[PDB]
């Protein structure tokens, strides 16, 4: 019955600055008695969610004054007055007025910092792994901001698809940067039938994509 | 303080049954409900259902009805969520949430720690650790931790002494149904001739400890 839409999906905030998170419902959340029962949750990284706000604007015990809930009808807002390091995480609005209950899709608040380009390194497969019959080639993208990045694999100057997997760290506590690994998996046979292995990296902090490469056997 | 205690992490096979549990601790009265919430990795919160322990009245999400059953045992302040026939798609984190109410819509909202449920056809296997060797400012090296099951693996460098500049990526699920991750560290390049770097890999489900020294090789 009720569909919650939350925006934006990600929200970069300079520390000390406010964050505003929106939540819209497909029908008015005002119950038949004349009250509204929207809630807001915070999920710190690795942590269970905890409720911040209930009944649109009332604060649960122990939650500081800088979390401010507002809204009416179909339009609701959670405002964090001065976002600090301990507020990074995902925020969800919660609808329990009308069955079936639902949560917004979540808004990830991270720390805004100056753009940082990735530092790129490429690792050839060890000779131990090759005796196992599989070749893994690893492209590391280290300490960049923002999160958006694209890596692309080329083998003997031939583009690859569907044979790599990526993983990204969460925002680093100190420098507020992310890092990313992409791993290209080939058979030993396929690996030895080619010569040059390269990864190309695109990121807002680079004027043109960077390529790190190596020559099998060099 | 009130708190919920959840049962321990589970690894199950597709088609098997599973019952997970939630126990109230330190709340007397019966003016509460217990609801179960699913969270896929990287995804948001989903309401699965709610039970009134007092009469065992239940409300189910239309998306989970006929896949799970919610039950309660007031005699031990415990609530349950059970599957008859697990599928791989059920691999997720499951939270029980206690809603302490005043027909009223206002309550207080205690989340449990979550339990990780892994449904997979893979069997327990320890990892192979491979060196990501540094090559020819700041240098990068690391360890590829490949082909293990189940989660988790812990990684440290130099027995916990080397901590800054370490990035252990979350593992990814390979098509083999095994997990794989890498851990990397950036180090001063001068240190690569003078110093030794060892990654210490611990996979306790298979009782595997591995110490691999990552050296530049040529």
């Amino acid at each position: 019955d009720v569909v919650m839409t939350q925006s934006p999906l990600s929200l970069p905030i300079t520390p000390g600055q406010p964050a505003s998170i929106s939540c819209r419902s497909s029908q008015s959340l005002v119950h038949n008695n004349g009250n509204t029962y929207l809630t807001w949750y915070q999920q710190r990284p690795g942590q269970p969610p905890r409720r911040l706000i209930y009944q649109v604007s009332n604060r649960d015990s122990g939650v500081p004054d800088r979390f401010i809930g507002s809204g009416a009808g179909t339009d609701f807002t959670l405002k964090i007055s001065r976002v600090e390091s301990e507020d990074v995480g995902i925020y969800y609005c919660g609808q329990i007025t009308d069955f079936p209950y639902s949560f917004g899709q979540g808004t990830k608040v991270d720390i805004k910092r100056t753009v940082a380009a990735p530092s790129v390194f490429i690792f050839p497969p060890s000779d131990e792994q090759l005796k196992s019959g599989t070749a893994s080639v690893v492209c590391l993208l280290n300490n960049f901001y923002p999160r958006e990045a694209k890596v692309q694999w080329k083998v003997d100057n031939a583009l690859q698809s569907g044979n790599s997997q990526e993983s990204v760290t969460e925002q680093d506590s100190k420098d507020s940067t992310y890092s990313l690994s992409s791993t290209l998996t080939l058979s030993k046979a396929d690996y030895e039938k080619h010569k040059v292995y390269a990864c190309e990296v695109t990121h807002q902090g680079l004027s043109s994509p960077v390529t790190k490469s190596f020559n099998r056997g060099e | 303080e009130v708190q919920l205690v959840q049962s321990e992490a589970e690894v199950k096979r597709p088609g098997e049954s599973l019952k997970i549990s939630c126990q109230t601790s330190g709340y007397n009265f019966p003016n509460y409900w217990i609801t179960w919430v699913r969270q896929m990795p990287g995804k948001g919160l989903e309401w699965m259902g709610t039970i009134d322990p007092r009469d065992s009245d239940t409300k189910y999400s239309p998306s989970f009805q006929g896949q799970v059953t919610i039950s309660a045992d007031k005699s031990i302040n415990t609530a349950y969520l059970q599957w008859t026939s697990l599928r791989a798609s059920d691999s997720a984190t499951y939270y029980c949430v206690m809603w302490v109410y005043i027909t009223g819509n206002i309550w207080v909202d205690v989340w449990g720690p979550g339990v990780l449920v892994t449904v997979s056809s893979a069997s327990t296997k320890g990892p192979s650790v491979f060196p990501l060797a540094p090559s020819s400012g700041t240098a990068a090296l690391g360890c590829l931790v490949k082909d293990y099951f189940p989660e988790p693996v812990t990684v440290s460098w130099n027995s916990g002494a080397l901590t800054s500049g370490v990035h252990t990526f979350p593992a990814v699920l390979q098509s083999s149904g095994l997990y794989s991750l890498s851990s990397v560290v950036t180090v001063p390049s001068s240190s690569l001739g003078t110093q030794t770097y060892i990654c210490n890999v611990n996979h306790k489900p298979s009782n595997t400890k591995v110490d691999k020294r990552v050296e530049p090789k040529s």
